[PDB]
């Protein structure tokens, strides 16, 4: 019940619900050992929207992702996606001449290059369970 | 040992046209680098087209792992 | 001039060097085409002809010394990286 | 002996001998006996108490003259007393102020893997009280989301002393980081922009960032060039190591039976 209901207000854009149950739920996160969530979970409050417009859209004016973050103003909202962009939130890259906030490129060479860079670990460890196998055989 | 021979071959036309360019023995003008100046013009290794053949090897890996 | 490092050569390199005017150089090479001394072929929404070439002639003694440097360049390629291979498959060469 | 436990803390210090003073009371208290078991005996934690004060003032005066390697050692000799496994050791006055200025500094000089797992050993005096502690707290949430102005705009309520020492480069390393983004392919715009996003209407900061970065004044109109790489490419480069796997592969088929 405390932590349903607590992505339950994470999903959503309310944070009055997301400070109550905090205030609601707080012995329970005592019992738990969990305080840091109140001080490290903010951040993502609104970080967790601008990963799913991110995701949606593709090449966003950063005038219109004010009202959709609900933000009220386009001047900061270019410091939250700079400030996501940072940390690796999504990879997308900013036109500061216009506004426009693009996403990446198509799927890449992952058609191509990258699949041996899997393929290598599943060959050995494959084979090391043969080896652990012909090892550990026989004891008469 | 099929590379070995690789370049002991190549140190044969190694030696040759150091004394030749030397300039020791007469230049064989009909056949000596006539026929090395049709060779010397396909190792062709263009890139962008033949980046692309390695989804192929990904899939000779395929079968294997 | 240039052998096959990047042999897609462009259009105004011949028109200057040729000194023949630009709508030309097309029929300039379809006749190196038609008797044989070249193999190559025309793009023209890029105007870049590229070159595949198997007529040999003389090629004046400078011209070895070049050759020289790109055949030692060839030489520690060859030799080097089969001591890799050798020393790492060593145990399976016998 | 007992060498001046308020002497010139009150009024002023601009000694420099009674810093050998106390730079002899250093050579004093640790080389009375020690300070490692601490079992019990609250008289010989009388000099603990000392050793503990001493060490306030000394970061005290540190912080009045801006010694960096020597601010972090006389803290960590105090953490270290905050570290006794005994302690019985009554609450000094200075200890949540003290730790302010350890949470601030060691905020300014991006430590911030090393600030979350420092407040684990604060149990619950982030949300009651202390706003000496409460202050650094509230500044990094702050640098959470967005909210770059709030810190500027909170510059002005300090509660604690001056705390100008570590503020100052606190947001210089936040001003390059900014002029970090901008030194980015972002590539002209005017003073107005400097004023808008860096901050200051017309001091020499605009002669700051002329002389350390680039930015230099045209028609009204600045310029910075562009920082994207040439990004050289052959994609065919792992041959040698994508050769040598396969030898392995092979390798460890045969030959080991």
């Amino acid at each position: 019940m405390p932590y349903f209901l607590l992505t339950q207000a994470v999903r959503t854009g309310n944070l009055a619900k997301f400070n109550q149950v905090l205030d609601q739920f707080g012995e329970k996160f005592q019992a738990d050992g969990t305080y840091t969530l109140i001080i490290r979970l903010r951040h993502n409050v609104i970080k967790t929207g601008v990963r799913m417009i991110s995701l949606s859209y593709s090449r966003i004016s950063l005038a219109d992702i004010a009202q959709k973050l609900q933000l009220d103003s386009p001047e900061d909202a270019e410091f939250i996606v700079a400030k996501a962009i940072r940390d690796g939130v999504i990879e997308a890259s900013i036109n500061h001449e216009k506004g426009y906030v693009q996403s990446k490129e198509m799927i890449d060479i992952y058609s191509t290059r990258e699949p041996q860079l899997a393929f290598h670990q599943r060959i050995s460890f494959c084979l090391d369970i043969h080896n652990m196998s012909v090892k550990a055989m026989r004891f008469p | 040992h099929g590379l070995k021979g690789l370049n002991s071959k190549l140190l044969d036309i190694r030696s040759y046209l150091e004394k030749v360019a030397t300039g020791k023995l007469p230049i064989n003008h009909q056949i000596i680098y006539q026929l090395q100046d049709v060779f010397n013009l396909l190792p062709d290794v263009s890139l962008q087209e033949f980046v692309k053949a390695f989804y192929l090897k990904t899939n000779d890996q395929m079968v294997v792992v | 001039t240039r052998p096959a490092n990047h042999r897609q050569l462009t259009f105004e390199e011949i028109a200057k060097s040729a000194k023949i005017t630009v709508n030309e150089v097309e029929l300039l090479v379809m006749k190196a085409l038609s008797v044989g001394l070249v193999k190559g072929s025309i793009d023209e929404v890029d105007k870049r002809v590229h070159m595949t070439w198997v007529q040999p002639r003389v090629l004046d003694l400078q011209q070895i010394k070049g050759m020289k440097d790109r055949l030692e360049f060839w030489c520690t390629d060859v030799k080097s990286m089969e001591m890799l291979v050798e020393h790492q498959a060593h145990d399976i060469l016998t | 002996m007992y060498e001046q436990l308020k002497g010139e803390w009150n009024r002023k210090s601009p000694n420099l001998s009674k810093c050998g003073e106390e730079l002899g009371r250093l050579k004093l208290v640790l080389l009375e006996l020690n300070f490692l078991p601490t079992t019990g005996t609250k008289l010989t934690k009388q000099q603990l108490i000392l050793a503990r004060d001493i060490l306030e003032i000394g970061a005290q005066w540190s912080i009045l003259r801006k010694d960096i390697p020597s601010f972090e050692r006389y803290m960590a000799q105090l953490k270290c007393y905050y570290f006794d496994y005994k302690e019985q050791l009554p609450e000094s006055a200075y200890m949540h102020q003290l730790l302010g200025l350890n949470l601030l500094f060691l905020l300014s000089q991006n430590r911030v893997a090393e600030f979350h797992t420092e407040l684990e050993r604060l149990p619950a005096k982030d949300i009651q009280t202390n706003v000496y502690i409460k202050h650094p707290v509230s500044l990094e949430q702050y640098l959470m989301e967005g909210s770059y102005n709030k810190v500027f705009l909170a510059k002005g309520n300090i509660p604690a002393e001056s705390y100008t020492f570590f503020i100052d480069i606190l947001l210089d390393t936040i001003r390059d980081e900014i002029a970090g983004c901008i030194e980015k392919a972002y590539e002209k715009i005017l003073f107005t922009e400097a004023t808008r996003i860096l901050f200051f209407n017309t001091p020499k900061k605009m002669t700051d960032y002329a002389k350390k970065r680039g930015w230099v004044l045209g028609p009204n109109n600045y310029y910075s060039f562009a920082s994207q790489q040439q990004k050289p490419e052959d994609t065919t480069i792992p041959s040698t190591e994508l050769a040598k796997q396969v030898i392995e592969y092979a390798r460890q088929l045969e030959m080991i039976v």
